[PDB]
């Protein structure tokens, strides 16, 4: 339906690299909170929190600028149910894993050192 | 939002999240780092939280070990979100705190996102002469008023690594017989 549309859009806003670019400019703000150690810190949680915000919201604004009067809940709630998936939600359900956005911050708090 | 809803209405039926909670020094990330069997020797009290991902019975457990530390206690919050099973540690020989103990366990179960939880008490220390039996503290933290919850109060002592694994079980059987019964109810209504 205009669901294969916002599943094709998805691959192209987040596999884009304004996307990429994006998420730099959040680690830039926090890398030197990261330190490498098994132990996690309390604050790599509302970090990682607002991170998704932020991803979530960079996506629905690309997304309307495609479909101007794209509904975010619309689109959430019947994927939420009765089109249940593929290959992108797989890079999707990255952003959600902590551990991974963990590592993402600690290869990048090495590489901005130096 | 999508992320979100994404991660959920995706889990694998085998991946379980368990949230480790309990006073300061009541032995928490000495018993998940046994479950591995790492070694426990040097292990310092816990400021942010451990995140340890397991195995056992065919179920990858999540467990998150969150320090107790008393300034520490208003971020265990940002942890309550989809948990399968909480489990409280406890510090047998630690007779004074048994009321904080107390507080502190109830405050946790009138908490809208644990609504769900298995609750896994560990009277851990068992191993010390002063410590309290089972008994004493399923008395005090009046464990037998609690119906919100399925509970269980299993003594232990981390440093050996005794009873941890039948704690355990209890907990995983729990959890998958309250999955079973709301599958059951989904198809059928
Ligand atoms: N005698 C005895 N000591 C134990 C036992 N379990 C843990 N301990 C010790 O108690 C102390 C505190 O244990 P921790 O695992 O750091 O307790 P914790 O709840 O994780 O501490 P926080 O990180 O502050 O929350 C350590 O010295 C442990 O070695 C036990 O079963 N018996
Ligand atoms: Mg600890």
């Amino acid at each position: 339906a205009e669901f294969d549309a916002v599943v094709g859009y998805l691959e192209d806003i987040i596999m884009d690299d304004e996307f990429q670019l994006l998420q730099r400019n959040f680690m830039d703000k926090y890398y030197l909170e990261f330190e490498d150690t098994e132990e996690n810190k309390l604050i790599y949680t509302p970090i990682f929190n607002e991170y998704i915000s932020l991803v979530e919201k960079y996506i629905e604004e690309q997304l309307l600028q495609r479909i101007p009067e794209f509904n975010m809940a619309a689109f959430t709630t019947t994927l939420q149910h009765h089109k249940d998936a593929g290959d992108i939600f797989d890079m999707l359900l990255t952003f959600t894993d902590f551990l991974a956005f963990k590592e993402m911050f600690l290869d990048y708090r090495a590489e901005k050192e130096g | 939002g999508l992320l979100t809803i994404l991660k959920k209405m995706k889990q694998k039926e085998r991946e379980l999240r368990l949230l480790m909670l309990g006073l300061d020094n009541a032995g928490k990330t000495t018993i998940l780092k046994k479950f591995n069997g790492e070694d426990i020797d040097t292990i310092s009290p816990t400021l942010g939280f451990n995140i340890k991902t397991l195995e056992h019975r065919g179920f990858k457990l999540n467990i998150w070990d969150v320090g107790g530390q008393k300034s520490l206690r208003s971020y265990w919050r940002n942890y309550f979100e989809s948990t399968d099973g909480l489990i409280w540690v406890v510090d047998s020989a630690d007779r004074q705190r048994m009321q904080d103990c107390q507080r502190e366990l109830q405050s946790l179960l009138v908490e809208e996102r644990l609504a769900g939880a298995t609750l896994l008490i560990f009277a851990n220390k068992q191993d010390l002469p002063g410590a309290l039996s089972s008994n004493a503290i399923r008395e005090v933290l009046e464990l037998d008023s609690i119906r919100s919850h399925h509970w269980c109060i299993q003594g232990c002592s981390a440093v050996t690594g005794e009873n941890l694994l039948p704690g355990i079980d209890w907990l995983l059987d729990d959890i998958s017989s309250r999955i079973f019964t709301a599958d059951l109810e989904h198809h059928h209504h």
